[PDB]
């Protein structure tokens, strides 16, 4: 029962950095790499054995690599608080940066670095023994995520095949969005994406943005306080995988369970309860509020309104003291309420999974200590809306061509991009197809 | 030279059926796996010039639609009723200011009757009104090339169609 | 890592480059004598992408100064600062040529870039992973004008994929300074337009008004108008040499700011700019700063920035924020000024943050706008130029030097369909 | 959080203003150095209501001072406390109006009002949440009864639901000091009319006889008249700055005391004002604030009550008091003097208690009058602007300077419709 993470671009990189502290410090892991001696919390001698590797002489080594093109952030990570933590081999920085071009990061600069990230990959799984599957951590709206990302899922895919990819990818919020080019290796990220992936859970900035200004009450956040909590949901997703409980649920039914179709597959995140340090303890957090928070329209990892549309297939994961009996009534209040209706064919739509595990907290974040946590990731008809809106504003730019040289002078052609456009257009089709 | 959108949608589609051509001509020469990329970017570079010519064409055609859609509207607020027979005599006026006013007497004219029928309502448009009569009329009066009055002049018959297109002034623009 | 190669032309280019290697040195920490004091460890980590150990500490600079008149490296080596360059790196000729962009660019473009590229390419070929190059010049000399031209046309036929960053000074109608000014603009402008990556224009009554109002220094010499433009040019380039939560090198500022390869003339900006006297009255954060960032009377260009729309522009910002309210102001200045802005981009803004500031200082900024009321700047240079051509005056010192009728032509003509392309998109 | 900004107009706004942030600032405990060096916590919690803070501690006013001459501007940065205001706010034409109403209100205003505004603009967009604006100036000058009131029409039309309370120190018959004063007050009312809110009336005279008598003072320079004007500015705006048993902020002020929207020029007083060989004597309780409140001899206008009939009142009292014993108070002093108010109208009075007294004192209390006997200060001026307007005197040095024969007869009649509409409701 083993997973293997690879972190691919800056949002990668630096999502991978804020996740393994919170790894390290849940299973009690020291950063330097090797656990305490006398002190002693929970029973984990296997526990660890998913995330992390034994090097015989006590000395853990997580299953990861991170890889950039532009060295700064490596190297950071290089000389930073966890210099021994990693292995210094599973840290891959190429020479020159791919600087939002995706034609760049695919093709010119890709094809010599992707060669040793994925022997990499090889001589790091056959060290495993029940290997499940790799999840991925990208940007879509830069060179490195969208380039390079594509060129390892398909070169991935070819050699290992069967197994699952969890995709965590980073759409470009609607109108917020430092690059200006990104709507072009968006598309392009996602014609690979789409038959490449088994199950891509979509993270958006807007959304995370409005939840740590509602919720949490922090009015100028950053990334150091997105990418905590997109490990949080991470960590919540996997837990079972570590941690025995009352109801487990693994890698396998969330493809056989939350994927209808071969290719709707897209996934909207929540996690509640987003709390403070304030309003924790003067609020009664119990199964229906948390769960009532988790399925409030405004409570998903990626901005769109999830009541145009009709929800597949819900999967709810629980952390912490929680009886089948009152998250059984939960559901069923979820199910009676007025505001979100369910796809017809599906007439059950749930699936809750249950871990003895309480969240963790690391010291000097924003969400405090809780007795339980809900997590949902759950397949919808309302991210229509996110391609259409992303199709959109591809299209005033294509129509002038602007930029395209760009692409052109690295191997890039108005035949894909074209490619690409009508891609998105089947898979906006598809999705008006099986709403009905 | 193009004015309907359809027009447009047959030059776009034309051309993209020239570079379909040219692209395919490029494919099945086979040849060139190295200069294959240069030709490429030397095609896109001509689609390109062609776009920003379409582009032109595009601006001068929408300048034209305006101007042809004003005159349009101006006619249907005269398809006799006296708020349309006022309509029609403040069409001539506009059609005296649109005209080439290549005869500094008759633009002295224009202006003066357009002047005297302006000052009629007087709340807060035509104070900037009678200010741009009264500079083109100084600036010709002491003397000095009509062709340096152009963006002056196009000023002026900005203000009276604006004054135009105003209910109370004309006491039918509740149509448009 | 990422290496760039910093030349500097002309008296413009000379006196520039001295003042941003001054700034430059000082605050990664060196001292004139030639050795290291910088206290953190965020400064060596960066070091090599503009110095080179010596032996012993003696971290010389990497740098190429060229003209043609002895004063220049005279000054130069005399002036603090001034004793760390190689004298190698003096790449140099005898005898001078003056306002003769004719002459300094055929005639002593054959015994002096002869040796010029070669120390390029000695310096280019002595670092591992090359960047780019950095070019300070002015457009309205000799030396700086012709022989910087010349020399971007042999290193962009020598190193095709490589950034070049054109920190170029343009002549001024009002600032008349000599009579030879549209004549070498417009032939510089002929081949900047042809080869170079990108040019970041810089003039002369901008940076005045700027020290004028924004400063109120009374007497503002050369010493802090290039200062001004030295800042600029160290916070730049800000990713290569320090970490930051969203890195962004040259390669990607000409993607996000180049829509097509003949629309890569920016106008450069950046705050905070304050005087001595209220500096103590204003509150340092993104609200101001991006307010300040986005004026008319605190660009360095004599362009009027809402005389019509941005294509592109690019903000860079330097120390500990917020990455929302960063993103946030940019889209808030979008849609309040959505007149000045172009409809067929979407987000016209590209907005990079960096986690140190400069020294001495606790928070900065840094604005590049590709726009197209940069128009005027080369609309005065192209009217004056046919005013003058229509007389053929001053045209003998070229003629007799080599240059014809044809080459002011194809100047022209260039400067004016990429005006006319300009105004187009508007 | 709720916003003030206060412009200064004129040589006497200068004056007045600098006293008056003087005491604001050692009402909340601000060296004058610009730190904060108070003992109370409390007074901290609302300094936001005219201050930023800009680097580390410095506390500034959000203050405009506004004139055309630089002299009193030198003077005001001379005193005390002058170490305080943000340079930048500083405008002045540098000319000089003269005393010229036409002048100021269409020949330096129309030039330095486009800077003027652009400060303003600048501070209300700094600010989040607006109340309103603060403005202090004169009836009797060219710079503040011209330029001030044209600044009150600009701001009006610029945020309309933003109220404006004006002290105006208006021209007394009997403490004259130049000629033209009618001239320049009836001009300014024409627009004070119909763009201000809350033109509160003031005068020197008053004034004068008040240090005569109460507080005895043999030499009372403009320190202490401009010290009296502070503490009734202070006295108004303590509720939003201080918590207390009972709220009433500006805009309740207003609404309570104008019944029709051209009754707005309020009168008001302050207590307890003691003379200092009297203070040592006298214990002060609610009924004794409330002696000296309604105490005609007391009041800051040559308007006397006796007269006229109260439309309405309002008394602002600070420090811990009794709610039932000021209601009480007010309905004796309302059953005594049972001529002297408004038939249709229950329960003139509105009494607020704040529980945040003045620094020093233990017990203070301002007087708000809205009474139809103000109309007489406007009789007195009415008949001057007829007597030297029956044979032309003075007109040309207004008629030349761009104002026709017109204005100043609207401006009569403006005159004498408000005094008949404060006849009407008498
Ligand atoms: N939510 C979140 N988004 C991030 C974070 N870091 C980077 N991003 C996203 O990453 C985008 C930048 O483009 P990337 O795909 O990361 O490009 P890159 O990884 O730097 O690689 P290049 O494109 O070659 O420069 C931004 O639009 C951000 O939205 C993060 O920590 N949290
Ligand atoms: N900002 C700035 N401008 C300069 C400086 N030196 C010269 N210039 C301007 O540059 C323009 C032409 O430069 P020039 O002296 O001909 O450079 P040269 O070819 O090396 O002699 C003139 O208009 C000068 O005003 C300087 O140190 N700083
Ligand atoms: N309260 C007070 N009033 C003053 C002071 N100085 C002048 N005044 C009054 O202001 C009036 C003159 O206004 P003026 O200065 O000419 O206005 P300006 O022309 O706008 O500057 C005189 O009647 C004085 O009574 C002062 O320091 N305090
Ligand atoms: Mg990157």
């Amino acid at each position: 029962r083993e997973v293997i993470s690879i972190h691919i671009g800056q949002a990668g990189i630096q999502v991978g950095n804020a996740c393994w502290e919170l790894y390290c410090l849940e299973h009690g892991i020291q950063p330097d790499g090797q656990m305490p001696s006398d002190k002693t919390i929970g029973g984990g001698d296997d526990a660890f054995n998913t995330f992390f590797s034994e090097t015989g002489a006590g000395k853990h080594v997580p299953r990861c690599i991170f890889l950039d093109l532009e060295p700064t952030v490596v190297d950071e990570v290089r000389t930073g608080t966890y210099r021994q933590l990693f292995h210094p081999e599973q840290l891959i920085s190429g020479k020159e940066d791919a600087a939002n071009n995706f034609a760049r990061g695919h093709y010119t600069i890709g094809k010599e670095i992707v060669d040793l990230a994925l022997d990499r990959i090889r001589k790091l799984a056959d060290n495993c023994t029940g290997l499940q599957g790799f999840l991925v951590f990208n940007a879509v709206g830069g060179g490195t995520g969208s380039g390079l990302g594509s060129l390892l899922l398909e070169r991935l895919s070819v050699d290992y095949g069967k197994k699952s990819k969890l995709g965590f990818t980073v759409y470009p919020s609607p109108q917020v969005s430092t690059a200006v080019v990104e709507p072009y290796n968006s598309v392009l990220s996602t014609h690979s994406l789409l038959e490449h992936t088994d199950v891509a859970v979509m993270l958006d900035n807007e959304a995370i943005y409005d939840i740590c200004r509602r919720s949490l009450d922090i009015e100028r956040p950053t990334y150091t306080n997105l990418n905590r909590l997109i490990a949080q949901v991470i960590s919540s997703l996997t837990a079972s995988l570590r941690f025995d409980g009352a109801l487990n649920v693994d890698i396998t039914e969330f493809q056989t369970n939350l994927v209808p179709y071969p290719r709707i597959h897209f996934m909207l995140s929540s996690y509640a309860p987003i709390i403070s340090a304030e309003k924790a303890y003067h609020e009664q957090l119990s199964v229906a509020e948390i769960t009532n928070a988790a399925f409030e329209p405004a409570s998903m990892m990626v901005k769109c309104d999830p009541r145009h549309g009709k929800y597949m297939a819900c999967c709810l994961m629980y952390r912490g003291d929680v009886v089948p009996k009152d998250v059984n009534a939960s559901v069923a209040t979820i199910k009676t309420k007025r505001t979100i209706q369910f796809v017809d064919w599906c007439p059950t739509g749930f699936k809750c999974g249950i871990n003895y595990q309480p969240p963790t907290v690391v010291p000097g974040g924003d969400l405090a200590k809780v007795q339980r946590a809900v997590c949902m990731i759950s397949n919808s008809t309302a991210i229509g809306e996110i391609f259409s809106r992303l199709d959109h504003k591809f299209d005033l730019m294509y129509a002038k061509r602007a930029f395209v040289h760009w692409y052109v002078g690295e191997g890039m052609e108005e035949g894909e991009f074209s490619e690409a456009r009508e891609d998105l257009a089947a898979l906006e089709k598809d999705f008006e197809e099986v709403g009905a | 030279h193009p004015r309907t959108a359809a027009d447009f949608e047959v030059l776009y589609n034309e051309l993209e059926a020239w570079r379909l051509q040219e692209t395919r001509k490029i494919k099945e020469a086979g040849l060139a796996k190295e200069q294959e990329q240069q030709v490429l970017q030397q095609l896109l570079h001509k689609e390109t010039k062609l776009l920003q010519t379409i582009d032109r064409l595009k601006i001068n055609a929408n300048q034209e639609n305006k101007e042809a859609r004003i005159q349009h509207t101006l006619n249907e607020m005269s398809k006799h009723t006296p708020f349309t027979t006022r309509a029609k005599e403040l069409q001539q006026l506009y059609n005296g200011l649109n005209l080439p006013l290549l005869t500094v007497d008759e633009r002295l004219d224009v202006l003066l009757h357009v002047k005297w029928t302006v000052k009629e309502f007087d709340c807060d448009l035509t104070r900037e009104l009678v200010d741009l009569i009264d500079r083109e009329a100084d600036l010709l009066n002491r003397g000095r090339n009509p062709k340096m009055l152009e963006g002056l002049r196009k000023r002026i018959s900005s203000l009276f169609l604006n004054f135009i297109e105003t209910p109370e002034f004309n006491p039918e623009a509740v149509r448009f | 890592m990422r290496e760039i190669v910093h030349i500097q032309g002309g008296q413009c280019g000379n006196q520039i480059g001295a003042k941003f290697w001054e700034v430059v040195s000082d605050e990664h920490g060196i001292d004139p004598t030639g050795t290291y004091h910088g206290d953190s460890d965020l400064q060596l980590e960066r070091i090599n992408v503009y110095f080179n150990e010596a032996t012993g500490g003696r971290y010389v600079p990497r740098a190429i100064l060229m003209d043609l008149e002895p004063g220049t490296m005279d000054s130069v080596r005399s002036g603090p600062y001034g004793q760390i360059f190689r004298p190698d790196n003096f790449v140099f000729g005898q005898t001078g040529a003056g306002n003769n962009w004719a002459k300094g660019h055929y005639t002593e473009g054959a015994e002096l870039i002869d040796s010029v590229l070669d120390v390029v390419r000695k310096e280019a070929e002595s670092c591992d992973c090359l960047q780019g190059f950095q070019v300070c010049h002015s457009l309205g000399g000799g030396t700086g004008s012709g022989m910087g031209t010349l020399l971007i046309s042999k290193i962009r036929e020598e190193y095709p994929d490589r950034m070049m960053l054109t920190f170029s000074v343009v002549p001024s109608p009002k600032v008349s300074d000599t009579v030879v000014e549209p004549y070498n603009a417009t032939l510089s402008v002929h081949q900047l337009v042809e080869n170079a990556d990108e040019c970041m224009v810089l003039d002369n009554e901008a940076l005045y008004d700027i020290c004028f109002r924004t400063l109120k220094l009374t007497t503002p010499t050369f010493g802090d108008l290039n200062h001004l433009i030295s800042a600029v040019m160290s916070g730049i380039t800000c990713c290569l040499r320090f970490p930051g939560q969203l890195n962004a090198d040259l390669r990607k500022l000409a993607v996000n700011l180049i829509p097509f390869p003949r629309l890569h003339f920016f106008m450069v900006g950046f705050t905070p700019l304050t005087s001595r006297g209220s500096q103590q009255y204003r509150a340092l954060t993104v609200p101001e700063l991006t307010q300040q960032m986005w004026d008319a009377k605190n660009m360095m260009c004599a362009a009027d920035p809402r005389h019509g729309r941005y294509l592109t522009a690019s903000a860079l910002f330097r120390g500990r924020m917020s990455t929302k309210e960063v993103d946030e102001q940019m889209l808030n200045v979008q849609n309040k000024n959505s007149s000045y802005f172009v409809e067929w981009i979407p987000n016209n803004v590209k907005s990079s943050v960096c986690d140190i500031p400069p020294k001495g200082l606790k928070m900065s900024a840094t604005f590049i706008g590709n726009s197209t009321a940069i128009q005027e700047m080369f609309k005065r240079v192209s009217e004056q130029f046919t005013a003058m051509f229509r007389r053929k005056a001053f045209l003998h010192w070229y003629t007799g030097e080599g240059m014809d009728e044809m080459e002011f032509t194809e100047a022209e003509s260039n400067m004016n369909d990429l005006v006319s392309e300009y105004q187009q998109y508007q």
